[PDB]
């Protein structure tokens, strides 16, 4: 994710997403996508 | 005496046995699904037959479908394959013997109608080999066989044995022809 340099969000968002890998939501959504909305199989 | 009464139970064996296999589902424990399109699917295991294939496990326990047969050499091994012609000539040839078999209980004069009876068995046998191997070559282009397969199996076994009684039979009758003669 990118942001503006001199932002206020930079840091909120840079552990948001550190704390969505831990949680698992980053692979969750990926399997939701790549998988378990797929077509092959 | 004897001998046609072990021919007439195994005869009636035969034609139950391979009827229950065609008619039966559990040929193949494949490991497929059941259903069909919806506004995933569930990859457990089915135990399919020749017609039908119902979901052994799974949260579908119970539904058959119809086996899409059609999804140069390899059209017509599909057609055979689709329309179970060997596995359903073989009942049809068996039944034909059956019914020779009793014909030759009302009409003891004729002895070509209990060669007929042999010729149909033996027949019927060859004609449940090529449906197997149809069956298995078609079906591959983990599993496991059920009883329905190993029915229409030993429904071969036991026809091939009516055939070779059928055909002593035969021979003992025209034996004793030329013994008075």
């Amino acid at each position: 994710v990118a942001t503006p340099k001199g932002s206020s969000l930079r840091t909120p968002v840079n552990l948001a997403v550190l704390k969505l890998s831990e949680a698992g939501v980053l692979d969750k959504l990926k399997n939701k996508w790549w998988y378990d909305k797929g077509e092959c199989g | 005496g004897v001998q046609m009464l072990l021919t007439i139970v195994g005869a009636f064996a035969a034609f139950s046995l391979m009827t229950i296999a065609v008619g039966t589902d559990y040929w193949l424990y494949s490991r497929g699904v059941c259903k069909t399109k919806s506004v995933k699917n569930e990859e457990v295991m089915t135990h399919s037959g020749l017609w039908r294939t119902c979901c052994l496990e799974g949260n579908f326990k119970g539904l058959c479908k119809q086996i899409d047969h059609f999804p140069t050499a390899e059209y017509f091994l599909r057609a055979v394959r689709a329309s179970s012609i060997f596995p359903i000539l073989s009942v049809i040839l068996l039944f034909m013997g059956g019914l020779c078999i009793a014909a030759s209980e009302f009409y003891k004069t004729r002895h070509n109608i209990i060669l007929s009876a042999g010729i149909f068995f033996v027949s019927a046998g060859l004609s449940n080999i090529i449906g197997i191997i149809v069956y298995i070559s078609a079906n591959a282009g983990s599993y496991s066989y059920g009883w329905s397969f190993y029915f229409g199996a030993l429904s071969f076994i036991i026809a091939e044995m009516v055939g070779v009684l059928a055909v002593h039979m035969f021979i003992d009758r025209h034996k004793q022809l030329r013994a008075t003669a």
